[PDB]
């Protein structure tokens, strides 16, 4: 699977308890829309905790906008070891079934929240 | 020692972390119980993979989609093959009619049944459990 690569700095908070997952972008994004491109949107989704969700602004014709959402991990850093959080790019082509372009996920509790979880992150077309 | 069995596949840090719900993940951890399985021989050449003492026990959805957490349907019972290349495998005789063999995907989860064909080598997972050596 691809989906191309999404530039992301997660950063967290221990004042109100949320991880600020503060992504720059998404480059290299699937097809969808009728000519080579698509209406991809973020949606920032959880494992079972599903304590969080959050739909990014809709990219009309775009397989390489930019926008930086700001996505609020609602968990506490001592319970995100048990917390695997999913972003997954959806289109919003506008006429056919909305497909899920791609996603990406990472196990929090190897995420150690030192500072700030700033990296090049790959994207994969999970098929849905 | 039967005890916790852990799985997985891909090269690189990811160990299958199966939670009640049903999500289950390659999570790269070993310090929260929750990536153990009990992985045994049910029938002659039939395996099962039950999370018991850890998570539940595993269900595939037509094998398409792997998950568990309800019951262990039939769904659930493999064929134990072993291939030359350090890695085990395991075919689900109950979906074996279509060459599918549970497949899952190291940083995506447990869910490749339309590829559980020779198609991913994801198939060839790597078991580290507690055997009786």
């Amino acid at each position: 699977e691809k989906l191309g690569k999404l530039q992301y700095s997660l950063d967290y908070d221990f004042q109100n308890n949320q991880l600020l997952v503060g992504i720059i972008q998404a480059a290299e994004l699937p097809a969808l829309d009728m000519g080579g491109t698509s209406d991809p949107y973020v949606k920032v989704f959880l494992l079972p905790d599903k304590k969080k969700k959050f739909e990014t602004k809709v990219h009309r014709k775009t397989l390489n906008p930019v926008f930086n959402e700001q996505f609020t991990f609602k968990v506490p850093y001592s319970e995100l070891g048990g917390k695997t959080l999913v972003m997954a790019v959806y289109d919003f082509d506008r006429f056919s079934k909305h497909d899920i372009i791609g996603e990406f996920k990472v196990p929090m509790n190897t995420v150690d929240f030192g500072h700030v979880t700033e990296e090049w992150r790959d994207l994969q077309s999970a098929e849905k | 020692y039967k005890k916790p069995k852990l799985l997985y596949c891909s090269n690189g840090g990811h160990f299958l972390r199966i939670l009640p719900d049903g999500t289950v993940d390659g999570t790269r951890d070993r310090s929260d119980q929750h990536i153990q399985l009990q992985l045994s021989a049910e029938s002659v050449g039939e395996v099962y993979i039950k999370s018991t003492e850890t998570g539940q026990y595993l269900a595939m959805d037509t094998d398409g989609l792997l998950y568990g957490s309800q019951t262990p349907n039939e769904e659930c019972l493999f064929l134990e093959r072993l291939e030359e290349n350090h890695y085990n495998t395991y075919i689900s005789k109950k979906h074996a009619e279509k060459n599918w063999f549970v497949g899952l995907k190291k940083n995506g989860s447990c869910k490749r049944g339309p590829r559980t064909h020779y198609g991913q080598k994801a198939i060839l997972f790597l078991p580290l459990p507690v055997s009786s050596d």
